[PDB]
């Protein structure tokens, strides 16, 4: 049995990772990064957070630098050999690409970059992306074959599925620059290396303006105010008939 | 508040003679009553919300005791509403960072 | 006094799906069809449903189930054809289910052309003699069709409703008179409700009966017959909080009966007692109104448990049960008392009376 | 007793709005018979503002004329007064009509588009029934979205049969390939 | 020919068209004009 | 063909400047009515 | 408004 800790989205109760990872559980904890695709836009912004959240939590850990860099070792090894601590990025709610389509115009070339996006993270991290949809049951079964693969060292045969929007698997070690480069031939009007905001916008969404605080005057003021007082006491029409003024 | 000094302020410069003066008393006159109920009634609705969210620090630990006190304060609040008192989304955030602590 | 009977809910089938009609059959009073919507959360189950439910076994599976492409809003057995059960669609395409073939699937289906339906299709009825008959359908853009059980391929007639010149009567509701395959009444999503004729001189809409301010969701005409003949009155049942008794006589409502707190979605009269009618809340409330018992407030009441709101109503044929569809898609089967069901001789004559005192 | 009842009453509808309208059963029910949501929301207002009407026509009947500023009647006409002030449903029209000429949706253009499609959408359906239901609700709808609504109900049957045929053919033809065999027989067709 | 008449008749309903709204439009303004300024003296008199 | 084109073509022209003239005749028209309104009442006050 | 009248018939009957 695979021990399982959710962490709450709010920061405040971040320090609660030291109680679900220790020093002697950590080479035994493969880290998952859920991402949610009906709110694309923050992905990376959600994911450059939770990922520095986890570097300072292995800060604190105090590991000797002598081991950790076993474990670099040991994971970069695992990383160079595959052919066709661990991190695995999760994609939640994919079949939400549906309403991108309908909603904000979305098209091949938005999901490209999304994924694009993706993928160059993934190499920066060294992990393993994946697409899902609890809603759709989407690759759950693959997700876990994947996981148990890498945390018991279980086998693994599915290859990578890039091609599909909102399927794509990409085990670790498969990307590379060279092969993230095929999404930017689909690309007509963005560049590989144009900024996530500009391109794939937040909705300002249409909160509740709370009005402006309307205040009675004070008694005292508003009967100075008072004393102040007292004591100083069509076209496109024209435009047709000019038309047909003219002739 | 604001529509009182604004009666008051239409008062001001009118005249003993004046033809208005019939329909002016009878509006500042009406007028002064509804401000008057209006803010008795806010006395003890507020005093009963007042009581209430000091009631939420000693009750039992148990949902349906707090449940019953919240109840009890959104019926004061929904009151207040129908009424129209202004800054009304205002005021319930203040209370609800109070029940909030 | 209502007591309950038999629950009928099926887990894979009618969970998370509305009852959007039911209907008994005329031969085999046991069954009852009942037809239901999409459900929202599983997309791989197919959107319409309908299930035929047996009363006479204990079995709570029901007898037959068949489904098909899109939610069915109306089902009905063909009244002279028993291997048969027609359905409408959101589509607007009715759907035959053949019992003796072993498909689920529609064994045939009506097309989506113009001259055939393509609004949603809420009522579906078998008009005629068993030496001839007619699936006559209604639409929600006015639109009726008469078609043939045999063949569905092509519309036996086609024509549209409307009413002050031109304007579209989006039929909500539609009942026959006992013994009458020309006149009918059909409520509208306007809150007017139109009596029309089939065929004559002046086919289509032959008259308008105001009154309801909110959409009309239920109308029947009266079912029982005896000495007196009061085939001419029927019940509405609105989103304006409101029963509403008329005559095809009258242009105003003979009667209205609101003693609920929420919309009414059906009603029928009793298909025995002559002045027994039942209609079903939001509130979860079945309401039999015996008109000469009282009148100003319901003869019996029962509530299903949960509060669900109520869609529909179905007296057996009988008269004895009733059938009450909820949103929760339990089909829940209540035995109305003897005292109420069962009508005295005089009746006919005390209704009569009652009638005359309005 | 009877202003009693009848306070009891308008309680009860108070408590009915209370409940917004998307959590109501009404919202389900209406969506289940074809209704539109915002012409839902609109008729549901319209029926509790038509039941204070009629509470406060009982309670005109009840202490006669002058109930008004009677001593139980003066709390039942300014609490019907101030209820009857936030059952007005004109800021929901305004803003339905507001998103849809801000949608600005439309029907001109070529009927295909390219595997083949056809240049319609089924939400373009829900509008005209949003403008039929408003046109009975009393409300002044805007010429132009009458003139979409028009346009969009004379041409759904025909949208709609082109769909189905094509969708129709496609899948013919997914059959045919299918089974290469009877391709050559079929080839007229 | 008859069809160069038919254009010339054309022209002179056209052009009349054109006078006629114009002179409508500028005599709407000034009757509004005319009615606020005179509600104004009327409103004040009483 | 040419000349029956711009016949069509000054037709469409010459009804909508039509419509415009008589929709301004109207609101003439309607400016005259609450002007007759209007000036009874405040006058037969007076 | 007798000549308005007049020619917005006379169109109408063209």
């Amino acid at each position: 049995r695979c021990n399982v800790w959710i962490l709450d989205g709010d920061l405040y109760h971040k320090g609660l990772l030291k109680f679900a990872v220790s020093a002697e559980s950590l080479p035994e904890t493969l880290v998952i990064f859920v991402a949610d695709m009906s709110r694309p836009w923050t992905v990376m912004e959600s994911l450059q957070k939770w990922a520095s959240v986890l570097r300072e939590h292995i800060d604190k850990m105090k590991i000797p630098p002598e081991k950790m860099r076993e474990l670099e070792r040991k994971f970069v090894k695992d990383f160079q050999d595959y052919m066709e601590i661990p991190v695995l990025v999760v994609c939640t709610k994919c079949d939400a690409v549906s309403v991108l389509e309908k909603e904000h115009d979305y098209r091949d070339e938005h999901l490209d970059f999304i994924q694009s996006h993706l993928r160059r993270f993934c190499l920066q991290y060294g992990a393993a992306l994946i697409y899902t949809s609890v809603k759709e049951e989407k690759n759950l079964d693959l997700l876990y074959k994947y996981i148990v693969h890498k945390t018991y060292g279980f086998h693994f045969t599915t290859p990578a599925l890039v091609v599909e929007k909102d399927a794509v698997f990409i085990p670790a070690g498969w990307d590379n620059e060279k092969k993230i480069a095929i999404l930017h031939e689909n690309f007509t009007t963005v560049k590989p290396e144009d900024a996530y905001e500009d391109f794939i916008v937040k909705p300002p969404v249409r909160k509740l303006v709370h009005d402006k605080e309307l205040a009675a005057e004070d008694e005292q003021v508003f009967l100075m105010k008072q004393q102040s007082l007292l004591a100083k006491q069509e076209g496109v029409l024209a435009s047709f008939f000019n038309s047909l003024l003219s002739k | 508040k604001k529509e009182v000094q604004a009666l008051i302020a239409e008062g001001i410069a009118l005249v003993w003679e004046s033809y208005k003066l019939d329909p002016y008393v009878q509006r500042l006159a009406e007028t002064v009553f509804n401000f008057q109920e209006k803010v008795d009634d806010l006395l003890i609705i507020e005093e009963k919300i007042d009581l209430e969210v000091r009631s939420l620090e000693t009750c039992m630990y148990d949902h349906k005791t707090f449940s019953e006190i919240l109840n009890r304060v959104q019926k004061a609040v929904d009151d207040l509403n129908l009424h129209s008192y202004s800054n009304l989304p205002i005021w319930v955030n203040k209370l609800d960072m109070e029940i909030e602590r | 006094k209502l007591s309950l009977n038999r629950q009928f809910f099926d887990e894979r089938w009618s969970k998370h799906r509305v009852v959007s009609c039911l209907d008994w059959s005329s031969q085999y009073p046991e069954l009852l069809v009942a037809s239901y919507n999409n459900n929202e959360d599983a997309p791989h189950e197919p959107d319409g449903v309908a299930l035929v439910w047996n009363m006479k076994y204990k079995k709570t599976t029901p007898e037959y189930v068949f489904h098909c492409q899109s939610a069915v809003m109306s089902a009905t057995f063909a009244k002279f054809h028993p291997n048969l059960v027609v359905g409408g669609t959101y589509s607007g395409q009715i759907v035959l289910w053949d019992n003796r073939s072993n498909k689920r699937t529609p064994v045939q289906r009506t097309p989506l052309s113009a001259a055939a339906h393509t609004h949603p299709v809420y009522c579906v009825n078998v008009v005629g003699t068993q030496n001839a008959h007619n699936l006559i359908s209604i639409s929600t853009d006015g639109k009726i069709c008469s078609w043939s059980l045999d063949m569905l391929s092509h519309p036996q007639d086609s024509m549209e409703l409307v009413h002050k010149q031109s304007k579209a009567v989006a039929v909500t509701s539609m009942s026959f008179p006992v013994g009458d395959v020309n006149n009918f009444v059909v409520g509208s999503e306007e809150g007017s409700v139109y009596t029309a004729c089939r065929h004559g001189s002046k086919a289509g809409i032959s008259e308008m009966f105001e009154g309801h301010q909110g959409p009309i969701t239920g109308i029947h005409c009266h079912a029982a017959v005896g000495a007196v003949d009061f085939s001419h009155l029927f019940v509405t049942s609105s989103f304006d909080w409101t029963v509403k008794l008329w005559t095809t006589k009258n242009n105003k409502p003979l009667y209205s009966f609101e003693d609920n707190a929420d919309y009414v979605y059906d009603v029928m009269w009793s298909p025995t007692h002559p002045a027994l009618f039942a209609c079903v809340d939001g509130m979860g409330r079945l309401d039999l109104w015996n008109l000469n018992n009282d009148t100003e407030v319901p003869t019996a009441s029962i509530s299903v448990e949960g509060n669900p709101a109520l869609n529909r109503v179905r007296w057996t044929h009988s008269g004895r049960e009733i059938a009450v569809g909820d949103s929760e898609g339990q089909i829940v089967i209540y035995d109305v008392g003897e005292q109420i069901a069962v009508p005295r001789n005089d009746e006919w004559a005390r209704f009569g009376r009652t009638l005359a005192e309005i | 007793q009877l202003i009693q009842r009848v306070k009891d009453d308008i309680e009860s509808l108070h408590d009915k709005f209370k409940v917004q309208y998307p959590q109501s059963q009404a919202c389900k029910m209406s969506h289940v018979r074809d209704l539109p949501p915002v012409s839902g929301s609109i008729i549901w207002a319209k029926q509790i503002d038509r039941q204070l009407t009629a509470y406060m026509k009982r309670v005109e009947d009840v202490l006669g004329k002058g109930w008004e500023n009677h001593v139980e009647g003066q709390k039942l006409k300014q609490d019907g007064d101030s209820f009857r002030m936030k059952l007005n449903t004109q800021e929901i029209f305004d803003d339905w009509a507001r998103k849809v000429q801000q949608r600005n949706l439309g029907v001109s253009g070529r009927i295909f588009t390219i595997k083949l499609k056809v240049n319609f959408l089924p939400e373009i359906i829900t509008l005209s029934k949003e403008v039929r239901n408003l046109k009975w609700l009393g409300f002044r709808v805007p010429l132009a979205i009458v003139n979409k609504a028009h346009q969009a109900n004379q041409l759904y049957p025909f949208a709609i049969s082109l769909i189905e045929s094509v969708r129709t053919y496609e899948r013919t033809c997914e059959k045919v390939e299918e089974r290469n065999t009877i391709s050559l027989l079929v080839a007229g067709l | 020919p008859e069809l160069l008449s038919v254009i010339r008749q054309k022209e002179k309903d056209l052009v009349l068209a054109a006078r006629l709204g114009k002179a409508l439009l500028e005599r709407n303004q000034d009757m509004s004009r005319q009615y606020e300024q005179m509600h104004k003296e009327l409103t004040d008199k009483l």
